[PDB]
RNA sequence: AUGGAGAGUUUGAUCCUGGCUCAGGAUGAACGCUGGCGGCGUGCCUAAUACAUGCAAGUCGAGCGAACGGACGAGAAGCUUGCUUCUCUGAUGUUAGCGGCGGACGGGUGAGUAACACGUGGAUAACCUACCUAUAAGACUGGGAUAACUUCGGGAAACCGGAGCUAAUACCGGAUAAUAUUUUGAACCGCAUGGUUCAAAAGUGAAAGACGGUCUUGCUGUCACUUAUAGAUGGAUCCGCGCUGCAUUAGCUAGUUGGUAAGGUAACGGCUUACCAAGGCAACGAUGCAUAGCCGACCUGAGAGGGUGAUCGGCCACACUGGAACUGAGACACGGUCCAGACUCCUACGGGAGGCAGCAGUAGGGAAUCUUCCGCAAUGGGCGAAAGCCUGACGGAGCAACGCCGCGUGAGUGAUGAAGGUCUUCGGAUCGUAAAACUCUGUUAUUAGGGAAGAACAUAUGUGUAAGUAACUGUGCACAUCUUGACGGUACCUAAUCAGAAAGCCACGGCUAACUACGUGCCAGCAGCCGCGGUAAUACGUAGGUGGCAAGCGUUAUCCGGAAUUAUUGGGCGUAAAGCGCGCGUAGGCGGUUUUUUAAGUCUGAUGUGAAAGCCCACGGCUCAACCGUGGAGGGUCAUUGGAAACU
């Protein structure tokens, strides 16, 4: 199955996440289906959370799971939020 | 790096420029046992080397530290015969030697080493920080008085040009770029260029 | 979407609703940018020995209807 | 070095494989004289017929067969009656 | 050599300890006005010991720092 | 367009041809000498050789029987009036089994394969797809069985071989609905053919668990269930081109090439088997032998082009060697089975077992390549409502100057002859502002305090809100409480002390910037080239100098460049190497002038694509730099689509 991950790049002890939706089965670092953003944490003071919204949606709509840290990512924009109007409609 | 006698190395050369003048007690053309004799004349390979020498140890550098400074000169649209002499007198060794914290350039080099200047924030310990044009260069807090410090400023006066200095906890400022008038011009930078084509 | 739509230049029409055209084209060389013709003998199926030899016949590509064919045909732009 | 998981795998096919057999050789029977009361013109030609196409889709929504062998077996059936 | 081919192999330098069976390390390079022989050996690697007293060209021909 | 240099060497002396040898870069490098650190990387290239030992794939009690443990209602009381003897409501905990799912991913390796393996661009009106998501329709009624357990026999064993019981979301029987399938109609295409209503006959499912409220009930929320559609995904087959060296490999095929049938495959098909026909491929290199996983990329080059496949990604192939099938959505399966073989191991000799090209490690090979470490805290994966467990993937620690980039190893002064050791036309020039000794800094070293980011969650329990319900749990979403951290008392920051302890390495004829003196006297030896040594050696050996640059230096190996010494750009054949001894001619290559014409080549512009990473450019984060991240040249290779008509 589908499913929102985190692909690390960057280098020792500074770790840098691109998010990527892929499938379940091939490699962490390996092939991707789509990259949607990016997240870092080892940054100032944000976690620097960029998602185009409107393609993430293109996703969560037709099988794609978040798995436990996206699904904070995608809370702390705020996509998960408005994915409930699509099966409320 | 090199820790040796500049006097040596300013007879074979130009000059260092320790004092005013380093030349002027044995005989100025070679330091040992063959110095004071007819002085064999020099091909082109030879000064093509002499004057890469006499700005290496003018600065203090050594290579593929002036060599890895030298192709990133490459980059940009000006001259690159003179745009390595610029960038490579706003290093944090030049900048703290032109606008005078030291009586020299070594103890200026060993003055940016143990963490004395907190530039532009919290501190560069690097006596190889590229200055960006327009940032300040202090003192540490911690040490604002010493006798290296206060008692080399009012002798080495000529703050060169785009550069600011003040009393001030001594606040440097770094304008701009300087330019190869406001540069020393004794070592000519337009036979280096041709000793890295080869 | 639609299929490949050689025509090309049969060969040898043997038995049993078989021809065989010769599409040639000009590869380049590679080193030296002088062109080269080449032949490729495709073989095709003809429905019912209609196409003879020394015809032009414009063909498309099918699913493979034998171990070698993969081609049928279509129009035949002209004979002998 | 066997693996505590696999040594219960081999179990669990051996158990599962005798249940597949059974009924896929069963299949293959019914429909062996089922093609064959399709000739002859014989009475049952309309009951071994519906227990022909009956076992193999039995057989085809468990995963004993695909459903494309079921369906060209029964089309082998069907088209022939 | 490790291979099973014959060779012939100079030996740089004054004094050597080069008996017979020693295992002694070869190094390329082809020595002229020498027929027949195109290889060095590495003086001090496996069994070969050192020059007996070098002290300017040192590295090669394989001695450590005296005192 | 930031893009191109050379030198030495044939001769008594030139010019030319021509090879050779250097100066420049790199590496999974090795070796010799030497060696404070720090940050990121990298580290069996040989023997796809054999492997001791741990250890890498498990999970679910909310699928269900059993078991085991034990609180808690726990009698009479052995009177030791609290020890439980047993009895129990058995809360709740743990597992050996049955069962579901995962073991096909992640991880390793490059032996085989010159091939639709791969790259690129297409095609499937010849295809399959568990979980996931969405939409509907359902979940009815019965049955027997078998592990566990009890008992027996073989075996010291471990496991077989019997006998009798038991449960399920296990298995099986029967009802009920399909757009499947087979018969008959009306559209459009690119040959078989499709799509979308129709209308007739036969055919086919199933699961309950843990909640909620209330009716001794009957609806019910969560997620399993199976049925049909889609979407998403992963997979398969076919095709155009692009794919190493040999012609001192020129005939390859015989299910081979078509046909018509039949089987069978998810699917088309010589895929297989029958008959019928004699085709099929090949100098545009069939075949055969040899070599080699391919590509992104990396290295080099002014480009053209050459070289490589370590690391990092994509794909393929393999899992001691060779065949085969089972289970399953998916394998013909790396820590699965069966068979054959070669090795290897245990043994009470009765028969049993194992496959590091997983992670460290061992032996062996070798010039050469490391710890039998810590942790699931991060990210990812599996199974679960979930807590959570398992994860040698991964995150870290250790060793190695293997590479890259940073810092060091201390200067400000000042006898411009203190000592002493070279050279000396000995008076002095050198080492030399070198150096003792005066004044300060502490990067770092060490001890001694402080100390972190990575860390946001899930989960519980509270508040809303949305869907749904008769209502409430619950679910979706929103916030806000507290929870956990291998590295690690690490990064780093403050003080305390000391010029303490922290440089070698190769060159000195000329290319090539750096030389004098003793020793030795064709000897000992040097040498990249030319060549040095026979008594005045700037080339040997040492000593004082000096220079290249430096935690490295030098040698060797290999690759590209210099090499215009394979020349399309960009060479030649009178005598330097090179015109067949000349004809006739096949294939091929090339071909006079004009008009009309088409669009293959050609040119031009519309798309689509050539993933990510890197190279180039611009910013951001590392105290700078290495490095890391983001945004751009941009895909220029190709395919699809318009046009232009001179030249082939």
């Amino acid at each position: 199955a589908v499913k929102i991950r985190l692909t690390r790049l960057g280098s020792k002890r500074n770790p840098f996440y691109r998010i990527v939706v892929a499938d379940a089965r091939s490699p962490r670092d390996g092939r991707i289906i789509e990259q949607i953003g990016t997240y870092n944490p080892t940054s100032a003071n944000a976690p620097e959370i960029k998602v185009d919204e409107a393609l993430a949606l293109k996703w969560l709509n037709d099988g794609a799971k978040p798995t436990d840290t996206v699904h904070n990512i995608l809370s702390k924009e705020g996509i998960m939020k408005k994915f409930d109007e699509q099966k409320k409609a | 790096r090199f820790r040796g006698s500049n006097w040596k190395k300013s007879r074979r050369l130009g000059i260092s420029l320790s004092g005013t003048g380093k030349e002027l007690e044995k005989r100025p053309y070679a330091p040992g046992q063959h110095g004071p004799n007819q002085r064999k004349k020099l091909s082109e390979y030879g000064l093509q080397l002499r004057e890469k020498q006499k700005l290496r140890y003018l600065y203090g550098m050594t290579e593929r530290q002036f060599r890895n400074t030298f192709d990133i000169a490459g980059k940009k649209f000006g001259v690159h015969g003179e745009n390595f002499m610029i960038l490579l007198a706003s290093r944090l060794d030049a900048v703290v030697y032109s606008l005078g914290l030291a009586r020299t350039r070594r103890q200026a080099r060993q003055l940016v080493n143990h963490g004395h200047i907190l530039v532009d924030g919290k501190r560069v310990d690097i006596p190889s920080y590229s200055v960006k044009p327009g940032q300040t260069i202090s003192v540490r807090e911690k040490s604002q008085k010493l006798n290296i410090i206060v008692e080399s400023v009012e002798i080495n006066n000529f703050v060169p040009e785009y550069l600011n200095f003040d009393a001030d906890s001594l606040t440097g400022t770094f304008v701009r770029l300087p330019e190869r008038s406001e540069l020393p011009a004794e070592i000519n930078e337009q036979l280096i260029v041709e000793y890295y084509s080869r | 979407n639609d299929r490949k739509v050689y025509v090309g230049k049969v060969v040898s029409d043997k038995m049993d609703k078989t021809i065989t055209v010769l599409v040639e084209t000009y590869k380049t060389h590679k080193l030296y940018g002088k062109r080269v013709k080449y032949s490729k003998k495709y073989k095709t199926h003809d429905e019912n020995n209609s196409a003879k030899l020394g015809d032009i016949v414009k063909i498309q590509e099918t699913r493979p209807l034998s171990a070698t064919k993969r081609f049928r045909l279509v129009e035949i732009v002209e004979e002998s | 070095a066997n693996i505590k998981s696999a040594i219960k795998r081999v179990k669990t096919t051996e158990k599962a494989e005798a249940r597949n057999i059974s009924q896929k050789s069963a299949m293959r029977t019914a429909v062996k004289n089922a093609k064959t009361a399709v000739s002859n013109n014989a009475d049952n030609k309309n009951e071994l017929v519906s227990l022909a196409v009956k076992l193999v889709d039995k057989a085809a929504q468990s995963n004993l067969i695909h459903s494309n062998k079921a369906d060209r077996i029964k089309s082998q059936l069907m088209t022939a009656n | 050599l490790s291979n099973n081919i014959e060779i012939n192999a100079y030996i740089p330098g004054i004094g050597h300890n080069l008996q017979e069976h020693s295992v002694v390390l070869v190094r390329g390079g082809r020595v002229k006005d020498l027929p027949g022989v195109r290889y060095h050996i590495v003086r001090g690697a496996l069994d070969t010991s050192g020059v007996d007293g070098r002290r300017q060209g040192r590295s090669l021909y394989g001695t450590k720092k005296p005192k």
